[PDB]
């Protein structure tokens, strides 16, 4: 369909921090 | 005094020899002890220098392990020849060690020779030195003097050379022989000094390890864990063991995820992965600011969704450029899959949608950083250039790339995997690395002269550096050591004992 078909993104991430400190 | 140093060993050596026998057929064994003790000190005795520093060093450097055995003898016999070996042998542990990492123009090859230099020496005390244990001693002692003068080059060309050792190749499939020169990482690198700085690089090479390309074994990072949980706090080990498990969280919620997928059936080619990680036990990220196509910034929602679940009390702060991504690739002559990262998976998105674009909108529509952008053009451009074609050619770099998507491509092998960016790193990107750790000791030797003074009142300084290199995994700088005291005042636990630093007390 497009120049580059999407198969796959991938990522690493951090999941953050929610309560006062 | 005209024969050679060896040449003279060797004389001595048969001419001790030729003394023994003498005695054995018809001079007398009582006088043996007074004639091999006056002979001893003939040819031996008042030598034990002009022999054994330069002949002792130099057929060390030769290695003639016949001759060092036999001054090894020639010198365990005699009256206090040992002592001479181990001062001089010693002295050339210490500069023949000091010949590798005082050299701030070869720092491309260090880790190996100080291989080579341990694995010399410890050679020649296992049979040039018949494995006594004086010489291990001098030894150790020799490594650990010259290593606490140069902590934080070694330790992270070291860090360096363990993740090079952590890769996964074809040509090793013995871990043993990598599980024994992981015990020589271990055993070689306590002789080395500053940790805290190689600790927190190899958080760096964990994620460059795992977040592209694969480690060299499981038991390999499981038997490391282990082992750098030995050698320093049970407290230093907490962070990399939070690595593994979390990243067991993050396959959990994937299994998550895909039985909850299970029920919709999944069927298109668009994919989206997060391991999503704790800022506790891990290297710290800070979102840059970077375009991403707007069906990505979907699934950037649809990760919101399945993340605001399970233990809530979380709350976004994502990162979309820290990947790497496998992707089939158009072009003429054949169809084949890159795997690239995220830095080019953007690039080659915007090369889906138009052939054509620039420099100014590749600065923009990327919006990716200047430092990153250069070095993602350094990958498949600057050379190379079949996929992307970038105007100015070769290292030099200018701000004029004018890009057209080429239709060729050629290659004998399918999954290109050119990724060099992300198993790579720059040299503020290593700078800034370590000074996340050099004002991060100001908290640690904060706390230890807080909890001395809490302990003991009064410490002159040449004893609170002592307290300091017992209690700290680092050596701590004469600067550092002005800086705690000086913040410690602004912070009122310290005042100046007898109105110079010579002492202190912890009132306010």
């Amino acid at each position: 369909k497009k120049r580059f078909e999407v198969k796959k993104w991938n990522a690493v991430a951090l999941w953050a921090w929610d309560i006062v400190v | 005094q005209e024969r050679e140093v060896p040449e003279y060993l060797n004389h001595v050596s048969k001419r001790l020899e030729e003394e023994g026998d003498r005695v054995i057929t018809y001079l007398d064994h009582s006088t043996q002890k007074p004639l091999i003790a006056c002979v001893e000190k003939q040819l031996l005795g008042e030598h034990l220098t002009a022999i054994l520093q330069k002949g002792l060093d130099h057929l060390l450097d030769e290695n003639r392990v016949p001759d060092l055995a036999q001054m090894y003898q020639l010198f365990s016999r005699v009256r206090g020849g040992q002592q001479a070996l181990l001062q001089h042998w010693s002295e050339y542990i210490k500069t023949f060690g000091t010949a590798i990492v005082i050299n701030p123009e070869k720092d491309k090859d260090m880790v190996q020779d100080l291989l080579d230099f341990k694995d010399k020496v410890d050679h020649v005390i296992e049979v040039c030195f018949q494995k006594n244990e004086r010489f291990v001693n001098l030894m150790k002692e020799s490594f650990e003097t010259f290593i606490n003068k140069r902590p934080n080059k070694p330790a992270e060309l070291i860090a360096k050379h363990v993740d090079s050792k952590l890769r996964a190749g074809n040509k090793e499939a013995t871990d043993e022989e990598l599980e024994r020169t992981l015990d020589k990482i271990m055993i070689l690198f306590r002789f080395i000094h500053g940790k805290d700085v190689f600790e927190a690089f190899y958080k760096k090479d964990l994620a460059k390890r795992l977040l592209v390309g694969k480690s060299a074994s499981v038991d390999a990072e499981k038997s490391m864990l282990s082992k750098l949980k030995h050698e320093c706090g049970a407290a230093f080990t907490s962070k990399l063991e939070g690595m593994f498990k979390d990243m067991e969280l993050s396959k959990d919620i994937m299994v998550h995820f895909k039985q909850h997928m299970q029920n919709q059936s999944d069927s298109g080619p668009i994919d989206l992965t997060v391991n999503i990680l704790t800022m506790g036990y891990w290297p710290t990220y800070t979102p840059m600011e970077v375009h991403l196509t707007p069906e990505m910034i979907k699934l950037q929602e649809v990760f919101k969704a399945f993340y605001l679940g399970k233990h809530s009390g979380r709350k976004l702060q994502w990162q979309t450029t820290l990947g790497h991504a496998v992707l089939k690739a158009e072009f003429k002559e054949g169809k084949k899959e890159f795997q690239v990262s995220l830095f080019q998976t953007l690039v080659l998105l915007m090369f889906n949608e138009g052939d054509g674009f620039s420099f100014e909108e590749i600065k923009m529509a990327t919006g990716i950083e200047d430092s990153e952008l250069r070095r993602t053009l350094q990958s498949l451009a600057c050379g190379k250039a079949r996929v992307l074609i970038k105007s100015p050619k070769g290292k030099e770099v200018e701000d004029g790339d004018k890009f057209i998507f080429n239709g060729e491509f050629k290659h004998k092998l399918f999954r290109i995997k050119i990724n060099q960016i992300q198993m790579k790193e720059t040299v503020e990107e290593q700078v800034s690395t370590t000074e996340r750790v050099f004002q991060d000791r100001q908290y640690q030797i904060d706390a230890a002269i807080v909890r001395i003074m809490k302990m003991r009142k009064t410490l002159g300084h040449n004893l609170l550096v002592s307290e300091l290199y017992n209690q700290l995994k680092f050596p701590v700088k004469p600067g550092d050591l002005k800086k705690r005291i000086e913040s410690l005042i602004d912070r009122d636990y310290m005042e100046r004992d007898k109105d110079n630093p010579n002492q202190y007390h912890y009132v306010a």
